[PDB]
Parts: C-alpha cells; sequence; structure tokens
C-alpha cells in the first residue's frame, strides 16, 4: 500500500 | 552538475551497461524489457509493471462497478514508444527537479549511498549479496550479469494512480525493517496529477472541492523517495502500527504520518517513536557484528574490505582499533532523524515553493492528465509556476482554472466517498 484514500 | 547525465531518448540503441534489456527477479518468467540507467544504482523501466507482482499481471479493471474510489484504469497507457520516450523524459526531469534542491541533493545522495545489506549468506563468517536486490542485464554476446541496484521506478500496474514503493521479500528476513535494506521499485507516473483544494476544511471533506490546484508531480516522487529511503535502511515502520482518525475506522500507518512530517508525524506519540528508535538502533548493532564476523566474501566484483567500508559509510559506523565496528548513539541518531525527519513531503513542499495538501489525512479531488515534458509547461527551477509569466505568482501555475491547458481532469473522486 503511499496515499492515505487508496489504503483506507 | 546535472543527476542525469545522459538525455535517453527511449529509441536510442541497447549498449548493454545504461541502456539495456533486463530481467527482474520476480521468482517466475518474463520477456526481457527495455531499460535505462539514469545514475550510479538507479533505474528507469518504461513499462506498466506487470512484473513484480505474479498476480498483478492484468491492466484491465475489477468490473465497471468494482472499483475503489481514487482509482483510474487504462489498459493503454504507457504502450507506445513515444509515451514511453515521454515517460522516461518526465522521470529524468522529476529527478533533476529534486536534485536541483539541497534537501533533494541530500536524499538523493542517502539512497545512492543506501546499498542494500550484504547478508545472503548462510555462513556468519562470510558476506554475501542477496540476489533479489540485483537485476539480470543482458550484455552485447547476449549473455546475463547480475547488477546490484537500489532503486528502480516503473510504470503502475493496472490502477494507474497507484503509486507506491515495493520490494521483494525474503523468506526469513524481514529487510525493510530489520537495518538491511532491499531494492525499492517505484511504480509512478509523471503523466498524472492529482487535484486538491486550498481550504484545509475543505480539502479534509469527502463532500466537496472540485480539486482547483494539481499537485506538483515532482512532491509525489519525493514522498516515494522518501519511502524508499527508510526502506533502504531498513528501518520502515510496519504498515499494523497506525494512528487511529478522530465515522468509518479510519486509520493511517505511523510510516505515512511519518514521510509526510509537519503536524501529522506529531500524531506519532513519544514512547512509541522511542521505542522503534532504540529498535533500529539494536538492528544497526546487529549488522556491526555481522560485519565484525565476516573473514570472507563470495564473488570477486569488490574486496571484503571495499564491501566493510560500503557499509561503514552507509551506517555511518565507528571503527576503532582492530577494524572491529561499533555504533555511535550520535551518529545513529543523527542518521536516523535525517531519513525520517529531514526527508519529508512537508520539507520539500517548503523547498520547491509549491502549493500543497497540508495534511496527508486529506481527500482527493480529482485526477488531471498532464505533459510536464515541453518547458513552455513546466520546468526543473519553477514546475508549473513557471517565472516572469502570469503563472510565476499565487502558485498560478497550479491552479488548474487559470493554467487550464495544462490540465485535463479525468476523473472526479468527490462526492464518490
Ligand atoms: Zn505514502
Amino acid at each position: 500500500c503511499a496515499r492515505w484514500t487508496k489504503c483506507l | 552538475m546535472p543527476f542525469v547525465n545522459k538525455q535517453f531518448n527511449y529509441k536510442d540503441p541497447v549498449n548493454g551497461v545504461d541502456i539495456a534489456y533486463i530481467k527482474i527477479p520476480n521468482v517466475g518468467q518474463m520477456q526481457p524489457v527495455k531499460a535505462f540507467k539514469i545514475h550510479n544504482k538507479i533505474w528507469v523501466i518504461p513499462e506498466r509493471d506487470t512484473f513484480t507482482n505474479p498476480e498483478e499481471g492484468d491492466l484491465n479493471p475489477p468490473p465497471e462497478a468494482k472499483q475503489v474510489p481514487v482509482s483510474y484504469y487504462d489498459s493503454t497507457y504507457l504502450s507506445t514508444d513515444n509515451e514511453k520516450d515521454n515517460y522516461l523524459k518526465g522521470v529524468t526531469k522529476l529527478f533533476e527537479r529534486i536534485y536541483s534542491t539541497d534537501l533533494g541533493r541530500m536524499l538523493l545522495t542517502s539512497i545512492v549511498r543506501g546499498i542494500p545489506f550484504w547478508g545472503g549468506s548462510t555462513i556468519d563468517t562470510e558476506l554475501k549479496v542477496i540476489d533479489t536486490n540485483c537485476i539480470n542485464v543482458i550484455q552485447p554476446d547476449g549473455s546475463y550479469r547480475s547488477e546490484e541496484l537500489n532503486l528502480v521506478i516503473i510504470g503502475p500496474s493496472a490502477d494507474i494512480i497507484q503509486f507506491e514503493c515495493k520490494s521483494f521479500g525474503h523468506e526469513v528476513l524481514n529487510l525493510t525493517r530489520n537495518g538491511y535494506g532491499s531494492t525499492q521499485y517505484i511504480r509512478f507516473s509523471p503523466d498524472f496529477t492529482f487535484g486538491f483544494e486550498e481550504s484545509l476544511e475543505v480539502d479534509t471533506n469527502p463532500l466537496l472541492g472540485a480539486g482547483k490546484f494539481a499537485t506538483d508531480p515532482a512532491v509525489t516522487l519525493a514522498h516515494e523517495l522518501i519511502h524508499a529511503g527508510h526502506r533502504l535502511y531498513g528501518i520502515a515502520i510496519n504498515p499494523n502500527r497506525v494512528f487511529k482518525v478522530n465515522m468509518s475506522g479510519l486509520e493511517v500507518s505511523f510510516e505515512e504520518l511519518r514521510t509526510f512530517g509537519g503536524h501529522d508525524a506529531k500524531f506519532i506519540d513519544s514512547l512509541q517513536e522511542n521505542e522503534f528508535r532504540l529498535y533500529y538502533y539494536n538492528k544497526f548493532k546487529d549488522i556491526a557484528s555481522t560485519l565484525n564476523k565476516a573473514k570472507s566474501i563470495v564473488g570477486t566484483t569488490a574486496s571484503l574490505q571495499y564491501m566493510k567500508n560500503v557499509f561503514k559509510e552507509k551506517y555511518l559506523l565507528s571503527e576503532d582499533t582492530s577494524g572491529k565496528f561499533s555504533v555511535d548513539k550520535l551518529k545513529f541518531d543523527k542518521l536516523y532523524k535525517m531519513l525520517t525527519e529531514i526527508y519529508t513531503e512537508d520539507n520539500f513542499v517548503k523547498f520547491f515553493k509549491v502549493l500543497n495538501r497540508k495534511t496527508y489525512l486529506n481527500f482527493d479531488k480529482a485526477v488531471f492528465k498532464i505533459n510536464i515534458v515541453p518547458k513552455v509547461n513546466y520546468t526543473i527551477y519553477d514546475g508549473f509556476n513557471l517565472r516572469n509569466t502570469n503563472l510565476a505568482a499565487n502558485f498560478n501555475g497550479q491552479n488548474t482554472e487559470i493554467n487550464n491547458m495544462n490540465f485535463t481532469k479525468l476523473k472526479n473522486f468527490t462526492g464518490l466517498f
């Protein structure tokens, strides 16, 4: 998993 | 003194040195791919990453109404030679922008010095490379040679905007968390970027904003490089260590908060930070002891003392009388803090003088197609905010409403959460 909304 | 000292074209002929057909050690089979070595220890593969994960071989979506909100699929992206040429130039240009800052120079220097540890040998008197920290490069005679490397930039897998830093595991060792490090593969595109909002209350709200400002892709790459730095020095935080966000069991990893820095990094409490720091300091001591016991090396690409010096330099170890290595707390703490607190997205934002999200904890608004290769669009020095034009001031170049010809909106995410 970066990016918060892709790992939610 | 540029970071990338050649201006590669994708169709430049292979030479088996810095323009080569390579194979990666995925533990399965693949046709060679054309790769470009842009700096000592750093390669660029302009291909969609169908190689690092054998179960992500397919560039088509999960079905039309199967898919995550912040996602974008286009199975044809990066299939042609012109797009690969342009990807190569775009990525080079972002390394140069990063390298042109003193913070970026420091981070790229620490990445090049961050050679994955030679702990592959099952005999503790013998030092051996771990082969998943290598690629296989086809030479002009059509045979393969193994080449150690620290970093690969590759195109994204099916989800075009899923950028991330991956690496090959080990059967026992946790390479990115035991101080050893492993070669890092960043999935990344310079051909898209994210839209965000200039008001904090808006940017952190899932139901508002169309994404008026565009993220500078140099910031996005630097974020991934910061992760890579942690993973090369084997100090990444276990992703199970999370901070509870406070309407949906929302959490965020510590590793992400650390990488962002600024106010966000402060949500990692002081006892836990002391605990990680002690832990990694102990890992480094285990490396110092492993080096002390190494009497023999494997291969003859370098001498035992060349490699000991390399790891001494990487881990900043002290050397006494015997050539016994130890870890000094002061030097460990400076390195550790360099890699975790000095290298952060938020710091990069100050260096680049760009508008950026104020928190890692925001809701992405949109995704835009961009072209940073032409100097009329984007430069090393200014990104989109080009000096001595109307886009110089007030971050006007990132403003998709003013600089509208440099941005095509491909998808809105707002509402879909
Ligand atoms: Zn991240």
